[PDB]
RNA sequence: AGCUGCUCCCUAGCAUGCUACUACCG
RNA sequence: GCGGUAGUAGCAUGCUAGGGAGCAG
């Protein structure tokens, strides 16, 4: 359960990086800090906090079609 | 590699020698069969080797070009495979707090800044219509990301502060509906 | 040693290259004609020519690498992020460089999960990742040179430690070579600043004939050429979220340092059974041989290992100069006395206090070692041996001699004091005797700043050889660092090897008829290498496959571990190799109709291939 | 080889040999024809198997010649590049201040670290946070290195222009915060 | 974007060597 | 019948070269 959240964090930062987010220094710094803090966590209750925080960044942009990728 | 022409020769003389070893015959006609087989096992043992190596040469060249094609085509689709994998993994993770914000974003309620973790700090969320306001807002409390927040201010699209009491079903078509709620974590 | 102390009084703007105006073709240049060192004083070049008609290829090469023209034509820089000296900005913008995250190999992770891995409470879990960095990482990593401080030495003790250290290097041979005897691996790497604008090292090795290279080498024995070093961020797997950097040195420096040092370096890397073990492979029984050689015949033996905090940033300049002189002591018949001094000056001006290109700006390096020059791993070994010898001397001279019960050791102590503080020239007989004593009671195995020691415990409990606190004291007063005993280790049982050496653990196993020593890695390192990559290189296993063959070779000895969760790594790798082969063949036959005629590949998922790599009969 | 002298001899030798075999004259005729076609294939062996090392060696030489020509062109290209760079960077330092400080030296030698300090016309300052900005580059002009500089243009880590009225203590948390100031030397 | 050391796989070339078959001669 | 030299085919050891990859300091 910890392994899954760490792998998801890696993939999430890759997606954020290829959406040209590092062109804003503050946002990239915060994203890097959250990604590095998730990978060093030892209990799986703060990793989910930081995952909510880090996924809100992707949810606040408009470069992804949420209705299409979530066809289930 | 028996489909080669020279095989028909190599068997032919060999067949002769079979008859020879069945006959028990003289000395010279066996020299015949030790002078027209060693020319057969030499005219054939050269054609049936280079072609055998050529088959594997063709196979390895085809594999090399296939490797190049697939590697070329894999790094042209990163931007779609990565998003598909991300959402598959998120769906498998099965978390309540993540599902809440994902479904809200699917309907239209999206945040405007990073969601804060401290009990302090300000949150701003967009509201596209009244149905989401009704099942999300209740009085002065806001349920978001499996957490509870207290409302501080509501506005509309023209940046004009709107008091909370007037937000209702009948007055709805009188406000610029992309509302922006500001709240603070409990 | 005296210059080091006296140079702290004078302004820091008076050190570095000295420049002058010359007239090529009737137009004025600004070029370097000398140098002002903090340790060596003022040095002037011997061949300086005003009024030149035109420049040849090697004159252009020398003038392009000089920082004089680059610094004289740039802007003034005031950088408040660091405390180091800043010279100039070479452009109108500052560059901020980041590090990317890694790529996830989801197929391998799914396969591993479907075989019972990564369960809750397991003893094997992922701890090696690719960590990402933001735009402030390069200057914040360069700022660590603030731990280098001017250090004066005890000269009379150092002048004896240097003789013992030099005796540790007596079996080798060296000297200068010609340009057609030099061996270059990987001619497709960077060539440093200026030169990374136009090509790689291949272009500069191809455009110069064997006579141009000889002329440049002969030039460097009468003149000084300063150069520029570039700093580059690294992209690799790790366990800590610290950023790592490497130094890229100019081609003008490497080309000549190879001709100076390569013969001795290749002599060192081809010897078996000595103290320095650079070039010895761990395969086909090499680990066992190394361990049995280091065990020697010490009497009440224990094993010990220690640590160097901030090794490359904190090393004082006197020890680096000493290492260079020890290495150069092999040029007694090919070089005169002025040639050797100018070679030392060139090395100091290029890899000790050179100018550093970080971002798009030039800074001054206070000191330390640059990890990208042509002699790093051997200078590090000399430094290691020097510190160990110093610790032993300090341990022996600070013991009350009225309590030493052995007559021989008491006489050795008396003569050691006389040889440091009462004699002025070298005494070779006592150096012989002290070297023999050290080799009998203090055995070492050294790689470039890594070490294992087998020592007499009865002597170390009486103060006759170095303990682990002597190292702490020596590092405190000669290296300006505090070494904590939570990163050092001791071992009282020899049937278990060293606790750590080169990130490997040791284990004694029955193999055939006898018991041997085998090394094994950390399982999480192997699994992390399998799971996180840099695109295409994995995430499609069928296209490489050999990656997993190499990773299974590295992980074979885990099958002999008492813990059962450790052999599962080797068996998982074998099963994945078989799966990849089957999938590639299935694709190939379903899409052309083609079959590999004869496989000769089933050997890759059977363990005899991997077992044969650790048995003493070399088949490389 | 197809049209070399050995071919005609060998071909006609075996043609006559097998025509006489179709005649079938003697027992020494077979031996003689087989010896002729043993020694005439001993001509088509040296002339058709060792003649082909000549061509291979000539091709070795030709490929080496091509390689040497290409390596010789690349050298000229890089030479031109280097000397163009040197001459283009020369055209900025030949000022009158450099001549002054070089004619004030007692031998013509000066330390390099003072050449930008006393002759550069433009200065760049990199500032990490607000207190450092308030201590160094305050206002429109400031003093440094025994000179006086006047500010023009301020940018941030995103390389976007910032006005001097936005750098306050309240607006500080809204800026990308390495700041890069560019100033000109005042006479 | 660096300096070294070790290892695995594929291709090509040459030399050497082994072995087998044809020819000449003694 | 044997020895030698000249040929053709297969196998073995190492030596150079080119390419891909893994580990350690
Ligand atoms: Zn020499």
């Amino acid at each position: 359960k910890m392994s899954d959240v760490k792998c998801t964090s890696v993939v999430l930062l890759s997606v954020l990086q290829q959406l040209r987010v590092e062109s804003s220094s503050k946002l990239w710094a915060q994203c890097v800090q959250l990604h590095n803090d998730i990978l060093l966590a030892k209990d799986t209750t703060e990793a989910f906090e930081k995952m909510v925080s880090l996924l809100s960044v992707l949810l606040s942009m408009q470069g992804a079609v949420d209705i299409n990728k979530l066809c289930e | 590699f028996s489909s080669l022409p020279s095989y028909a020769a190599f068997a032919t003389a060999q067949e002769a020698y079979e008859q020879a070893v069945a006959n028990g015959d003289s000395e010279v006609v066996l020299k015949k069969l030790k002078k027209s087989l060693n020319v057969a096992k030499s005219e054939f043992d050269r054609d049936a080797a280079m072609q055998r190596k050529l088959e594997k040469m063709a196979d390895q060249a085809m594999t090399q070009m296939y490797k190049q094609a697939r590697s070329e085509d894999k790094r042209a689709k990163v931007t779609s495979a990565m998003q598909t994998m991300l959402f598959t993994m998120l769906r498998k993770l099965d978390n309540d707090a993540l599902n809440n914000i994902i479904n809200n974003a699917r309907d239209g309620c999206v945040p405007l800044n990073i969601i804060p973790l401290t009990t302090a700090a300000k949150l701003m969320v967009v509201i596209p219509d009244y149905n989401t306001y009704k099942n999300t807002c209740d009085g002065t409390t806001f349920t978001y990301a499996s957490a509870l927040w207290e409302i501080q201010q509501v506005v509309d699209a023209d940046s004009k502060i709107v008091q909370l009491s007037e937000i209702s079903m009948d007055n709805s078509p009188n406000l610029a509906w992309p509302l922006i709620v500001t709240a603070l974590r409990a | 040693n005296f210059n080091v102390l006296f140079s702290t009084v004078f302004p820091p703007t008076s050190f570095g290259p000295l420049v002058r105006k010359i007239f090529v073709d009737g137009v004025p240049f600004v070029v370097s004609t000398g140098y002002h060192f903090r340790e060596l004083g003022v040095v002037h070049n011997q061949d300086v020519n005003l009024h030149s008609s035109r420049l040849s290829f090697k004159e252009l090469l020398v003038y392009a690498a000089d920082p004089a023209m680059h610094a004289a034509s740039g802007n003034l820089l005031l950088d408040k992020r660091t405390t180091c000296f800043s010279v100039a900005a070479l452009t109108n913008n500052v560059a901020f460089q980041t590090v990317k995250p890694g790529n996830f190999n989801k197929d391998f992770y799914d396969f591993a999960v479907s075989k019972g891995f990564f369960k809750e409470g397991s003893s094997v879990e992922l701890k090696h990742f690719f960590f990402a960095q933001d735009g402030n990482a390069a200057i914040s990593d360069y700022d660590y040179y603030r731990y280098n401080l001017p250090t004066m030495c005890d000269i009379r003790q150092l002048l004896f430690v240097v003789e013992v250290v030099d005796k540790y290097f007596d079996c080798y041979d060296g000297g200068c070579i010609n340009a057609n005897q030099v061996i270059v691996n990987n001619l497709d790497k960077s060539a440093g600043f200026p030169f990374n604008k136009w090509g790689k090292a291949r272009l500069y090795y191809d455009s110069m004939s064997y006579e141009d290279q000889d002329a440049l080498f002969a030039y460097t024995k009468r003149n000084v050429i300063p150069t520029i070093t570039q700093m580059n961020l690294k992209y690799a797997i790790s366990a800590k979220n610290r950023a790592r950097t490497v130094a890229g040195v100019s081609i003008c420096s490497t080309m000549t340092n190879r001709q100076f040092h390569q013969k001795l370096l290749k002599s060192i890397a081809a010897t078996r059974g000595a103290t320095v073990v650079i070039g010895t492979s761990k395969f086909y029984g090499g680990w066992h041989n190394m361990l049995k050689t280091v065990y020697s015949d010490v009497e009440n033996p224990h094993l010990m290992g220690w640590d160097y905090p901030k090794c490359d940033r904190a090393m004082p300049n006197m020890l680096r100069i000493m290492a260079s002189l020890v290495l150069a002591r092999k040029h007694t018949t090919c070089c005169s006395l002025s040639h050797r001094f100018y070679r030392l000056a060139n090395e100091c001006a290029q890899v000790l206090s050179e100018m550093v290109m970080c971002g798009g700006s030039l800074y001054v390096k206070p000191g330390g070692t640059s990890s990208g020059d042509a002699t790093t791993a051997y200078a590090n070994s000399v430094f290691n041996i020097c510190q160990a010898v110093t610790a032993n001397v300090n341990a022996l001279l600070s013991t009350d001699g009225n309590k030493i019960a052995d007559k021989y050791v008491r006489n050795l102590q008396h003569r050691l004091y006389e040889c440091l503080y009462r004699n002025r020239d070298v005494d070779t007989d006592f150096v012989n005797e002290f070297y023999a004593y050290l080799r009998k009671h203090f055995s070492m195995m050294i790689l470039s700043d890594d070490a294992v020691v087998c020592f007499n415990s009865t002597y170390a409990s009486q103060g006759l050889v170095a303990s682990i606190k002597n190292f702490k004291s020596v590092l405190y007063y000669q290296n300006n660092v505090f070494m904590s005993e939570a990163k050092c280790w001791t071992e009282t049982d020899l049937t278990k090897g060293p606790h750590e050496f080169c990130s490997q653990h040791t284990m004694l196993v029955k193999q055939g008829d006898d018991y041997v020593y085998l090394p094994y890695p950390d399982p999480s390192r192997i699994l992390g290498a399998g799971c996180f990559v840099d695109d295409i290189v994995k995430t499609d296993g069928t296209l490489m496959i050999e990656r997993f063959v190499s990773l299974a070779i590295d992980a074979y000895p885990l099958t002999k571990h008492p813990n059962q969760e450790y052999a599962d790594v080797f068996h998982l790798y074998l099963q994945y190799i078989r799966k990849l082969h089957d999938e590639l063949t299935g694709h190939m036959l379903d899409m052309y109709s083609v079959m590999l005629t004869n496989d000769n590949t089933s050997r890759y998922w059977e363990p005899e291939f991997y077992e044969a790599m650790y048995t003493p009969h070399t088949v490389l």
